[PDB]
């Protein structure tokens, strides 16, 4: 016993197989993407690039 | 799937194509019989002489 918890939070998921649209700026950084396979919007956007 | 998936540019070109005749089969109808704007009604009476 004789003990404190701190004061921190941590969240856990799990990776699967999935196909993704990334976006790369100007400068090299990806700033935005789009899962396929999410809903429908998403998979047009994937359908279409 | 995986395999295929650098080959996007074409699948995407296929489709296009594909929804271009698609699209123009409608734009066909539209143009032969859309022509009239108005929906005449025969009518009640045939006295056409
Ligand atoms: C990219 O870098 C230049 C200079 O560092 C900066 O002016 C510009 O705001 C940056 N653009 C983005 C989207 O980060």
């Amino acid at each position: 016993s004789g003990w404190t918890a701190g004061a921190a939070a941590y969240y856990v998921g799990y990776l699967q197989p999935r196909t993704f649209l990334l976006k790369y700026n100007e400068n090299g950084t990806i700033t935005d993407a789009v899962d396929c396979a999410l809903d429908p919007l998403s998979e047009t956007k994937c359908t279409l690039k | 799937s995986n395999l295929l998936l650098q080959y996007g540019s074409f699948c995407t070109q296929l489709n296009r194509a594909l929804t271009g005749i698609a699209v123009e089969q409608d734009k066909n109808t539209q143009e032969v019989f859309a022509q009239v704007k108005q929906i005449y009604k025969t009518p009640p009476i045939k006295d056409f002489g």
